[PDB]
């Protein structure tokens, strides 16, 4: 067994817990590929726990598994995606520190909608809005 | 140098309830912090050392944690013989530094002030001034607000007030304000009155006496 | 400014100076909709075209992310040049780095051989580095023919083509200037 | 008992020295670092001044440093602090501790014994006793009620001052309130006490005051006009 | 006892200057919040008694960082060598009251060496006089001699202020020394925050260091070879050993040159990504 | 994604050693590929991504007469996927699916009979693709 491993961390302004991703290894290696019996008790937590998701693409450890769908922060592979946050209960706050912690879930295809099909019936819009987006290019390179 | 700071400043619980103060070092002291209880004029007696351990002979409702740059002493059934000003300290590094002080205070019922004028007496006046008290008497909670008015004007800068510990027993507080003038300025004016306020009072209580009569 | 005050005909020919009520009258003509709606309507819709860009603005001005397509070229570019750059440094198997030292440390029969290891690794470093720029060069002409279309298309005229102006139906483009690059500002129809 | 008593408060002038001392008992002096440390009643406790087991490391805060040494004699089981060029500043009162080892770091226990204190007064004003006058019932309601009567304590120097009603006879509904410093650099006090209207005339009330610095007692006799 | 020894111990890794850039390079320091051992200087004390004043030997490794907060400079100087006894080269660093000597002979080392400041009861004045690092030596192949300074000789208690750190690492048989002295009276016992070291003294000696011993001193005692900790002890110190190990580290220039932060390459998985 | 190191030297101190001094060479190929392969996940998401919400068919067909059946999903089948693209499914060579292979089932002379497993010897890896083929077919599904 071996494979890539990939760092999942949010900015470091934001933060500096990690997660790391073992690519295409099971959860069983990580504790036998060091020694972990051999190692120290703080060295011991990393091994294994609670906390260990295991996905397609590998083993991730130190994200809790969600159910919860949102929006991709940061792609893991095989439609897992991880993103940190934090459910804030403050006053006039922010999300402050707090037990934050970083998750992994199912990325979210989007609110699923339906639309009400029908013989008979068609939905067509009061109102507008005149909208601006920006599409940026590159146009040149730097002449070398 | 490292500067710890408490909060809050001061605190008003009711008996047997959970208090709980915390203390923020400038800068990581690790463990290196003690607490100290302090009653009104005694000296400060030691609670807890190295952030959480009970000096020996110290009520156990008193304990102490922390981790980082915080730490927080909790006093878990709140007793009357509680009342005091706690004060963090950390021996981490020199120089040795205290926090501001945490004012603990009992909280009990809302109660009103007496209010009680007093006039100079004769013997005082023999010298060049003249006293006016009013003496606020056994109220709870201790804000308490006093205007002097010398017929019916506010008076500014000439005015002292005192406040008393809260009483053993009651738990109340006493303040006495003291307007000082001059005897010519006394013999000037007719009414003195004293005007108060309090969350006790529905209106306000003016006490005021005349001068000759 | 022609697209101000033209309308479309500015790349068709000799621009024909046009109110500006009479082009978006125009344009919403190219969409499908009648001419009296912007009437109707047309200090509102002047005034949410007025609130719009400003947004940009903001957004712009916010956060530096939004560049990223821009940024990554100069980023990439730079990391090319500094790749190539520290090539230098490599000693490919010879006994230095650097030619100076080779030359003042061997005579020419046994030097040339030395020199001759980073001749043929250099080389290769920067044969791998023009690579990747024709590469990398086809990919931004092909934005570039992109953006010719976007301007031949969004800017001189209403371009018809779904998602090609930006989400909705179409009105028009603003062209802007940017380092080694492009911004379009769309301004497009979507129902509320 | 472990006891800390400390001698030597008083008032002083600026520029002034003074020495206070701390006789300890109860333990093993030589073996243990003594502290300083003040509490001035507007701010709060300070850590002035420490001293090594040995008694040769000796620590001091930066306002006091050329101003203040401490030293101790163990043979004595005495501490002293010297103090000079005494400013209105240092006013405060001084409290000897004992101290934990240093060596202790980050498991410091902090100050386990502390004494009672001396206090010491910086301030220009020479000593003086209290002038006493009283403060006579009056009261705009019924008889019957509750009345309030008392004494005023002006102008004396320095604190403190004892103040006591009947001889220690009355303590109920006594309220002495703390002094406060006037202008005049003098301090006044008054003490206060609510007794029923009855008693008026009936009771005798005598507030007793005792300015031990400026070695006069007072007794007045509170009576109604 | 352990303290963390959060960031200290980066040196500058060569003698080229370099501005406004991360450069990465590999040599021995002291890993990212890696154990330090404590160790400590106890005044004598009531019946149970703390005194302590500990001068083991320990062990040289690859390379020691050696930091030191002192009351008084207590500590003269360290021993480095495999034996520590004669017959063999040893390295002696010690400095007397007036200067420093580094001196490889073949020392006679006593059991407990240790050198001395004594503190005098009429007069203020602080006198080093106890120096006992060896009986005698043979065969002296170098010796260095420093200028005049003035340290604190008295005997006194404490971790009041003085905060002196080092590098002892040996690169192609050469002992190197890195220093870097910052006052820490304000500042924490052994304080957290980051400081780099730069080399002071090149010592071509070629010595091969097993093991090394730091050399505590007060004059208030006398010395003998076989002394067993016995007498009189000299006031509070600490000093901290820690082990440097070979790690990577991405060292930030400031416009100056000077070495404002570090990253410890391996330290966690956050830091790896710093690194790349 | 190929990992240079192991590629050119697998296994052998002696040959990084000498890989170093081509200096920079792996570190950009490593970077290509990867610059690959995060185009090719650009690419999915830029071509089926195309609509912000998930929309589901009602369950009435009545669409005018006009029969949907075959290119709607098939609810049922495992994958909620289409009738016309599960041939298509089926006419191709699938690389391998499972992401799990047993590494003793695999050591000796016949497992690179497995293909994918001797690709797994020499450093040769194949990254999963961020959006799962379940996931594609929601999205198809939308679009539709």
């Amino acid at each position: 067994s071996f494979g890539g491993v990939s760092v999942i961390t949010p900015g470091t302004n934001t933060s500096n817990q990690v997660a790391v991703l073992y690519q295409g290894v099971n959860c069983t290696e990580v504790p036998v590929a060091i020694h972990a019996d051999q190692l120290t008790p703080t060295w011991r937590v990393y091994s294994t726990g609670s906390n260990v998701f295991q996905t397609r693409a590998g083993c991730l450890i130190g994200a809790e598994h969600v159910n919860n769908s949102y929006e991709c922060d940061i792609p893991i592979g095989a439609g897992i995606c991880a993103s940190y946050q934090t459910q804030t209960n403050s006053p006039g706050s922010a999300g402050s520190v707090a037990s934050q912690s970083i998750i992994a879930y199912t990325m979210s295809l989007g609110a699923e909608n339906s639309v009400a099909y029908s013989n008979n019936s068609i939905a067509i819009p009061t109102n507008f809005t005149i909208s601006v987006t920006t599409e940026i290019l590159p146009v040149s390179m730097t002449k070398t | 140098d490292i500067q710890m700071t408490q909060s809050p400043s001061t605190l008003s619980a009711s008996v047997g309830d959970r208090v709980t103060i915390t203390c923020r070092a400038s800068q990581s002291i690790s463990s290196w912090l003690a607490w100290y209880q302090q009653k009104p004029r005694k000296a400060p007696k030691l609670l807890i050392y190295k952030a959480s351990t009970l000096e020996s002979g110290v009520p156990s409702r008193f304990s102490g944690s922390g981790s980082g740059t915080e730490f927080t002493l909790t006093i878990s059934s709140l007793q009357p013989d509680d009342f005091a000003t706690y004060y963090c300290q950390q021996y981490n590094s020199y120089s040795l530094t205290f926090g501001g002080g945490t004012k603990v205070e009992i909280k009990r019922t809302v109660a009103a002030p007496s209010v009680f004028i007093f006039p100079p007496s004769d013997e005082q006046l023999k010298s060049g001034t003249a006293s006016v008290v009013c003496l606020l008497n056994n109220f709870y909670p201790r804000e308490a607000k006093v205007q002097w008015k010398v017929d019916n004007a506010l008076q500014s800068g000439n005015s002292q007030e005192s406040v008393t510990e809260q009483d053993s027993k009651d738990s109340t507080y006493s303040l006495s304000s003291t307007l000082t003038l001059s005897k010519a300025d006394y013999e000037k004016h007719k009414v003195y009155a004293c005007e108060v306020t309090h969350q006790g009072l529905s209106s306000p209580v003016t006490k005021s006496f005349n001068r000759g009569e | 400014a022609g697209t101000i005050t033209s309308g479309w005909t500015f790349g068709a020919g000799a621009a024909l100076q046009i109110p500006f009520a009479m082009q978006m009258a125009y344009r919403f003509n190219g969409i499908g909709v009648t001419q009296n709606v912007l009437y109707e309507n047309q200090k509102l819709i002047a005034n949410q075209f007025n609130s719009a860009i400003g947004k940009i603005q903001d957004s712009l001005s916010s956060t530096a992310s939004a560049l990223g397509k821009l940024q990554d070229v100069v980023n990439q570019n730079a990391q090319a040049l500094n790749t190539l750059v520290k090539q230098l440094s490599s000693n490919f198997g010879a006994i230095s780095s650097v030619l100076n030292d080779i030359l003042s440390r061997l005579d020419p029969p046994e030097a040339e051989v030395q020199i001759d290891r980073l001749i043929t690794g250099r080389l290769q470093s920067l044969q791998t580095y023009v690579t990747q720029q024709l590469i990398r060069a086809a990919e931004i002409r092909a934005s570039a023919n992109l953006a010719a279309t976007k301007m031949s298309e969004c800017v001189l005229g209403q371009s018809k083509r779904v998602d090609f102006c930006g989400k909705g139906y179409h009105l028009m483009s603003f062209p802007q200037s940017a380092p080694h690059g492009v911004v379009f500002l769309h301004v497009t129809y979507v129902p509320a | 008992e472990v006891q800390l008593v400390e001698s030597g408060g008083g008032l002083v002038q600026p520029g002034g020295s003074l020495r206070l001392s701390c006789a300890a008992s109860g333990f093993t002096f030589s073996s243990y670092w003594m502290n300083w440390v003040r509490q001035a009643p507007g701010k709060g406790l300070e850590w002035v001044a420490n001293i090594n087991q040995d008694g040769g490391e000796k620590y001091y805060v930066d306002s006091v440093r050329g101003r203040f040494t401490i030293s101790r004699d163990n043979a004595k089981n005495s501490l002293y602090l010297q103090m000079n060029s005494l400013r209105a500043e240092d006013t405060a009162v001084y409290y000897c501790a004992r101290d934990p080892y240093d060596l202790y770091g980050d498991y410091g226990g902090t100050f386990d014994y502390w004494g009672q204190g001396t206090l010491v007064t910086v301030s220009s004003a020479s000593t003086k006793g209290p002038s006493v006058f009283p403060l006579a019932p009056s009261s705009k309601s019924t008889s019957g009620g509750t009345a309030a009567l008392g004494c005023l304590v002006k102008d004396y120097f320095p604190e403190p001052v004892t103040v006591s009603w009947n001889s220690g006879a009355l303590t109920s509904g006594v309220h002495t309130f703390p002094a406060v410093l006037q202008s005049s650099g003098l301090y006044s006090l008054s003490s206060v006490v609510t007794v029923p209207s009855s008693s008026l005339g009936t009771q005798t009330y005598i507030c007793n005051v005792n300015h031990k610095p400026s070695n006069t007692k007072v007794d007045k006799r509170v009576e109604p006009k | 006892a352990y303290t963390n020894s959060f960031t200290r111990g980066v040196y500058y890794p060569d003698k080229v200057f370099r501005s406004s850039v991360l450069h990465s390079t590999q040599d021995l320091f002291l890993p990212f919040f890696s154990n330090v051992t404590w160790f400590h200087a106890i005044h004598v004390s009531g019946t149970n008694g703390t005194k302590r004043f500990d001068n083991p030997v320990l062990p040289f490794n690859d390379g020691v960082y050696f930091a030191s907060t002192e009351k008084s400079n207590i500590i003269r100087g360290w021993i480095f060598g495999t034996t520590l006894d004669s017959k063999t080269q040893s390295l002696l660093i010690v400095n007397n009251a007036t200067n420093v000597v580094i001196k490889v002979c073949e020392f006679q080392f006593c059991n407990d060496p240790f050198l001395g400041v004594y503190y005098h009861k009429n007069n203020k004045s602080w006198m080093e006089s106890e120096f006992r690092v060896y009986s005698s030596a043979n065969n002296c192949t170098f010796e260095y001699v420093s200028q005049p300074f003035l340290m604190d000789l008295e005997g006194k208690q404490g971790n009041f202020k003085n905060l002196r750190e080092f590098v002892f690492k040996n690169i192609d048989g050469y002992f190197k020394i890195y220093s870097k002295h910052t006052p820490i009276n304000l500042v924490r016992d052994l304080p957290q925050g980051f400081s780099a070291l730069e080399p002071l003294v090149d010592l071509p000696i070629g010595i091969n260091i097993t093991r090394f011993q730091t050399l505590l001193a007060l004059h208030r005692s006398y010395l003998t070879p076989g002394d067993s900790s016995s007498g009189w002890t000299a006031g509070a110190a600490a000093y901290y050993v820690g082990y440097l190990q070979p790690r990577t580290f991405l060292l930030k220039y400031n416009e100056n040159g000077t070495i404002t932060d570090a990253v410890d390459c391996a330290l966690d998985p956050l830091s790896e990504t710093k690194c790349t | 994604s190929v990992d240079c190191t192991m590629y050119i030297c697998g296994d052998s101190t002696e040959c990084s050693n000498l890989l170093l001094q081509y200096g920079s060479f792996c570190t950009q190929l490593n970077r290509a590929l990867t610059g690959i392969a995060v185009e090719q996940d650009k690419n999915t998401q830029e071509v089926f991504a195309q609509v912000k919400q998930i929309y589901k068919t009602p369950p009435i067909k009545d669409f005018g007469g006009f029969n949907f059946s075959q290119i709607l999903p098939d609810p049922s089948k495992p994958s909620k996927r289409s009738f016309i693209e599960d041939l298509l499914f089926n006419k191709v060579t699938l690389a391998d699916a499972g992401f799990i292979k047993q590494y003793g089932d695999c050591l000796g002379d016949i497992a690179a009979r497995d293909l994918i497993c001797a690709q797994k010897f020499n450093g040769l890896t194949v990254l999963p693709p961020l959006l799962t083929d379940e996931m594609i077919a929601q999205y198809t599904s939308a679009l539709l």
